[PDB]
């Protein structure tokens, strides 16, 4: 039908906010969450797209930046922690399971249990190897 | 500016796939078991365009005559509307009518879109070229499924073209805040890594379109 | 009391106020029904209130009178029938002062006027309603919210009440109606009431647009509400052509020439696009209706009974018209617009190909001039309009009269393929998509084949839009070029055809497609894997090297195409035809039981390797499981070529794959899968045999699942027993069978639904009793130690089907097989079959109904039964 109406606002200015930021990688994937809060044990959906591995310009703080597809709204948001390793999942090459104790995907932080796949193994050891960098560096820096 | 709010009535037959729908646009994901709802659930859902942010509340009803509560008392300063029926039973396609009926005689012009589901289930009984409601009162119509994916932002963004009015209208990037620098205690972090075992044994489920 | 409270609690977006309020409403009606309705009413009918409470109030009222269940419909029809008069002539009398006292635009009181006159009407118990609400709408000193509500009141009366309940007054409503929706209405809001009520109203006066004096002053009145300057009247008065044109097509003829063609054809010019909508869909509803009255009279010319209804056939009379505004409509495009938006555009095109199917070869000439003139337009809006008339116009007419057409444009859209627009592109391609889809005989010869491949080969590194309409035109290129006469030889297969000298260069770029990092969008990807089987499938004898690698560097992908095996669902690529359904399901079989030619058992390697190596990356469990199951079945199947001796994969991992038995068609599917590999080999069975009759028998015998299960577990019983057994003895089906006579047939032997299952499982005992003896029988002499030669099998029968005496259920069909085979198999094992004789002769019945289906199937196997007897009577 028809309701256009006042409520039509200006243009303003669109800002992603990752800006100040340098873009290490970029690749299409799949998320998944492990739902444990009923009472057995399942794992949930979480979204679709392009996941990117951002790295501050002087910070120097990598996160992990995962969007949704057509809707472009977050499905997952956080830092990386030395402590975070990625591991194989039950008997699949292209997939790996991690967790996080602050996800800000939804604005507030949650614990989190995660599992990314990609499409084949080549883009599995890809960001297998961009995110074990990412961590030594880290790691490096907290050191010092 | 309350980030410009909108009801939207959500109204259809008991299998359809109303709360599925809502479900995978509020969290992601897939709910394989039908729990029919009792009377009336709302959600809100923001979406981000170039004009800025819109926020729906989404009045997911009862499609089950036992369950209704306030069946017609829901439509009331409502703002858009959605009328979903499955593509895989004909009787959910046959009570379009009545639901627009009961919309319109509450409701003076409001945006209504007709939306057909579970389009992916194959051997689909109401073929494409038996849906003429949309043509008869010049209503927008849409093919989605919540399994896939597919479509399933289209009717959101016909309605927010709609209700402000810009025809060139698109969902651009949700800003991307900055998440916050926490620390656990070491017992819940050996919890946690229990649960990364527990986790790690699990396997995950086996689907497509990566 | 605070209902005002309670009412206004219900548009909170809370859910404990709304449970509060939803409790509250519940309990009070629940108490006292009359009180209950009699505060609802006073809340409504006072203007003092809010808006939400009044029209919450109304709502309340209304749904304690109807629902959408029509017997919980009837039930509350008669509780208000059954309260005192006095309070149900107090909550009418409230109802009844409240119209044109709401000052919003959609009233509430009009549902309760109307939900309660359905139910006082039919018994007289309301008679001065309807002369009340006709006084207020002729009324010269009504005000418009009087007029509006009591029009909508009309309307919803009207529509919801029976037809034959108001037929003694029905012309004083509509002479209301009419009176609201004239002319000289002061307010629009008036004429749009109006227009809606007679809308409405429509199948309500279905007596008075039997009457010329009627009918008349109803079309004049909606052919000059077309003309209102206030676009929301002139739209509900084309609605209302629609469904008088949908309602009374037969009243028509008067009116289509002076009045209705004119006002509709200045409607599909119009700038609006609501209004152009309309006028469109007036010519689409005329086509569906002259195509219902055109198979309505085709089905009376076979019957051989002239039509109920004729035709007249407006459409063919007003092409001349029709055609030029459509085709100029589709010119009403953007750069970024979207496919699916349903805008005066997308409607022209389904209007167009409506008329196409309705009017056949007499829209070609309309069409050609316009295709003709704009197919090189320096604005793009008009090339890509003359693509899309093209492609619409394509289903319908004569491929005769088509063929010239396509040969000569054909060079014009290979060079739009490369069109410097993203639109004309698309469109381009889904037209030689639909060129080669159902012109099969015109792109295919000959001047323009190398070129054409040429482009589509280039196209397929396009937007995946384009390249999915370029799969599927590749597929159906492939399957023209294979059914063609092209195709040569008395082999039953082409030696070569016309895409043997680009067919690696095809099958390779296919190849190269599927591995997209964008083969997501439009299912771009499955669309390959399906082109992917078609070419394959339809080949020649002299790509076959091409075809074998192919099909070598499918199957290592069988797990990730078996998953996507359910995720194509169509909507894309292959447009209108589907056939066989799924992207797998018999196509991959399909493709797998025709690609076997010069043994090539290294397509059988890869693919139980395949097979194997995902049943153990499942790592127990495993649903999709089953999709692998019944593929190995097809590739046993009848593949003897290469695959009557499998004996060598799947033998340990059988009872592995039938391990899983918490799903049910995966078990029956194994069972399926055991029955059809037993009479395979019969040589590595032997081991397993114990296993799965035990694990299956414990299976049935608890978990109960009966219904599925059991029949075909019985069946394979018998089948395995056909070569293999003798160590078993016959207890096992002994039991069972004795179960199974005298509680799932004595009981109610009956009804419709529960013989199928009685009658199959019957066949299957049947059927399995004889293959018990001829497996024991030794095929020799007896080779066994014939004890059970007629003490258990021959007493047994004659009491186990003698429950079919007790009504006779038709069982058409094998239950002759199964009286031959017991016939022949009692026959040929001993003497004592003359007590079968001695007992009820039911089986002649069971022979009189299996007599019913002619004598192929029925009579030859009772004759065999027979004449085995008489053999024995001479014998004895
Ligand atoms: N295969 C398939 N199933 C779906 C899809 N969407 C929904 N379903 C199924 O349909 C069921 C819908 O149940 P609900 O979510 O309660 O839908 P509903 O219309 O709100 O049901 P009521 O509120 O009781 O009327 C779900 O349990 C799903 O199993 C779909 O896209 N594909
Ligand atoms: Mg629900």
């Amino acid at each position: 039908h028809f309701q256009a109406v006042v409520p039509a606002p200006d243009e303003q200015e669109i800002a992603t906010l990752e800006e100040d930021e340098e873009e290490l990688f970029c690749n299409r994937a799949k998320l998944f969450r492990f739902a444990s809060e009923n009472d057995l044990p399942e794992w949930k959906e979480r979204g679709t797209g392009d996941v990117k591995l951002l790295k501050h310009k002087e910070k120097g703080a990598i996160r992990l930046l995962m969007r949704r597809d057509k809707t472009l709204k977050i499905c997952a948001n956080h830092y990386i922690t030395p402590m975070m390793e990625l591991k194989p999942n039950a008997g699949s090459d292209r997939a790996w399971v991690w967790n996080t104790h602050a996800d800000f995907a939804d604005e507030c932080p949650k614990p989190e249990l995660l599992a990314i796949r990609f499409l084949n193994a080549e883009n599995a050891q890809k960001f297998k190897t961009k995110f074990e960098e990412c961590r030594k560096e880290i790691e490096e820096r907290e050191k010092k | 500016e309350p980030q410009v709010q909108f009801k939207l009535v959500l109204v259809g037959d008991g299998g359809t796939g109303k709360t599925t729908f809502v479900k995978r646009h509020l969290t992601g994901e897939f709910e394989k078991k039908y729990v029919a709802t009792l009377g009336v659930e709302v959600h809100p859902l923001v979406f981000h365009t170039n004009r800025g942010p819109i926020k729906f509340n989404v009045w997911d009803t009862a499609g089950q005559e036992k369950f209704g509560g306030l069946r017609d008392g829901y439509y009331i300063q409502a703002q858009c509307a959605i009328i979903m029926f499955d593509v895989t039973s004909r009787v959910t396609y046959k009570n379009v009518p009545n639901w627009h009926r009961d919309l319109v005689r509450v409701c003076e012009n409001i945006p209504i879109v007709l939306c057909g589901n579970k389009v992916d289930i194959k051997d689909r009984k109401v073929k494409a070229k038996s849906i003429v409601f949309h043509r008869k009162k010049n209503l927008q119509y849409y093919d989605i499924s919540a399994k896939s994916n597919y479509n399933f932002e289209k009717p959101f963004l016909w309605l927010a073209r709609k209700l402000i009015g810009d025809p060139n209208l698109e969902f651009v990037a949700m800003p991307a805040l900055a998440p916050p620098e926490v620390v656990m205690d070491p017992a819940l972090a050996a919890q946690y890594e229990h649960d990364l075992e527990v986790a790690q044994t699990t396997a995950l489920p086996e689907e497509d379109a990566a | 009391m605070e209902l005002i409270t309670i009412l206004e609690k219900t548009v909170s977006p809370d859910r404990l106020e709304l449970e509060a309020a939803q409790k509250f409403l519940e309990r009070a009606a629940v108490e006292n029904l009359p009180t209950f309705l009699v505060e609802l009413s006073r809340v409504l009918a006072n203007p003092g209130n809010s808006q939400v409470a009044r029209v919450a109030a109304g709502l309340q009222i209304k749904n304690s009178l109807t629902s959408k269940d029509p017997d919980i419909k009837a039930q509350y029809q008669q509780r208000w029938l059954a309260i005192d008069a006095n309070a149900r002539r107090e909550v009418k009398n409230y109802v009844l002062h409240t119209l044109g006292t709401e000052t919003y635009r959609p009233s509430s009181a009009s549902q309760c006027v109307a939900g309660i006159a359905c139910a006082e009407i039919p018994v007289n118990q309301w008679p001065e309603l309807i002369p009340q609400l006709v006084a207020n709408v002729t009324n010269p000193n009504s005000t418009e919210h009087m007029k509006e509500s009591t029009l909508e009141a009309i309307g919803y009366i009207c529509q919801d009440i029976d037809p034959e309940q108001l037929q003694d007054k029905s012309n004083e409503i509509l002479t209301a109606i009419i009176q609201g929706m004239r002319k000289e209405e002061p307010s629009n809001n008036v004429k749009l009431a109006a227009t809606n009520a007679l809308l409405n109203s429509l199948e309500f006066t279905k007596a008075n647009f039997d009457k010329e004096s009627e009918r008349h002053f109803i079309m004049q009145v909606v052919c000059e509400a077309t003309q209102c300057p206030d676009t929301r009247v002139r739209v509900a008065a084309l609605q209302n052509l629609v469904k008088i044109m949908s309602l009374y097509y037969q009243y028509m003829e008067t009116y289509m020439g002076p009045a209705l063609f004119a006002i509709t054809i200045e409607a599909m010019k119009s700038d609006i696009d609501e209004v152009a909508l309309q006028g469109i869909e007036f010519w689409s509803n005329v086509c569906d209706e002259e195509m219902d009255l055109a198979i309505e009279a085709s089905e009376a010319a076979e019957q051989g009974r002239p039509p109920e209804h004729t035709s007249k056939f407006y459409a063919k009379g007003a092409l001349q018209y029709l055609v030029p505004i459509l085709t100029q409509t589709l010119t009403k495009q953007d750069e970024n617009d979207d496919d699916d938006d349903w805008n005066p555009c997308k409607a022209a095109g389904v209007c167009l190909m409506l008329l196409a199917t309705c009017c056949e070869d007499d829209i070609v000439p309309h069409v050609l001039p316009f295709i003709k003139e704009h197919i090189k337009n320096p604005d793009w809006r008009y090339r890509d309009a003359a693509v899309m008339a093209f492609g619409c116009i394509l289903e319908g007419p004569e491929p005769s009269q088509l063929k010239p057409l396509v040969i000569q444009a054909m060079p014009t859209l290979i060079e739009l393929m490369k069109d410097p627009s993203v639109v004309v592109r698309d469109t381009a391609a889904w037209t030689v998509g639909r060129i080669c889809e159902l012109l099969p005989e015109a792109a295919i010869n000959d001047v323009y084949l190398a070129p054409l491949l040429q482009c589509l080969i280039e196209g397929l590194s396009a937007e995946p839009r384009v390249a999915s309409n370029v799969c599927w035109a590749f597929s159906s290129l492939a399957e023209a070029a294979y059914e063609a006469a092209d195709v040569a030889d008395d082999q039953e297969e082409p030696a070569t055809y016309c895409l043997s000298s680009s067919f690696e260069l095809i099958v390779q770029k296919l190849l190269e497609t599927t591995d997209r990092p964008d083969g997501h969008q439009n299912n771009l990807r499955s669309s390959a894997y399906e082109s992917l089987m078609e070419i394959v499938k339809n080949s020649a004898k002299d790509c076959y090297p091409a075809v074998q690698k192919t099909t070598l560097v499918i199957m290592e992908r069988l797990q990730q195409v078996l998953q996507m095996e359910s995720h194509i669902q169509s909507t894309s690529d292959r447009i209108q035809f589907n056939d066989l359904q799924s992207l797998l399901c018999a196509t991959l079989q399909n493709v797998l039981r025709k690609v076997q030619h010069q043994d090539a058992l290294q397509i059988s390697d890869v693919v139980m390797a395949s097979l194997l190596r995902m049943f153990q990356s499942t790592a127990g469990s495993g649903g999709v499981q089953e999709d692998a199951l019944m593929a190995v079945s097809t590739l046993v199947e009848v593949l003897g070529g290469e695959f009557l001796k499998y004996m060598e994969a799947f033998k340990p991992f059988l009872g592995i794959g039938l391990k899983n038995y918490a799903e049910y068609q995966v078990c029956l599917a194994a069972v399926g899968l055991v029955g059809d590999l037993c009479r395979a080999l019969q040589s590595n069975i032997i081991p397993f045999c114990d296993e799965v009759m035990q694990l299956l028998l414990e299976n049935l015998g608890n978990e109960n699942v009966h219904r599925s299960v059991k029949p075909q577990i019985l069946s394979v019983f018998g089948d395995i027993a056909l070569a293999i057994g003798g160590e078993f003895k016959k207890y096992l089906e002994v039991v069972l069978n004795t179960l199974q006579q005298a509680s799932q047939a004595q009981v109610d032997k009956s009804d419709y639904d529960m013989v199928d299952y009685l009658n199959e499982l019957r066949e299957s005992c049947l059927e399995a009793y004889t293959g018990i003896v001829q497996g024991l029988k030794g095929d020799q002499e007896n080779v066994h130690p014939d004890v059970m030669l007629v003490q258990p099998r021959v007493e047994f029968i004659l009491s186990f089907i003698d429950h079919i005496a007790g009504d006779e259920d038709h069982t058409d069909g094998v239950v002759a097989c199964a009286a031959g085979l017991i016939g022949d198999l009692c026959t040929a094992f001993g003497k004592d079959v003359l007590k079968l004789v001695e007992a009820r002769p039911m089986i002649h019945e069971l022979l009189t109904e299996g007599r019913r289906s002619k004598t192929n199937k029925a009579k030859t196997l009772a004759r065999w039964a027979t004449k085995e007897l008489r053999k024995l009577k001479n014998q004895a």
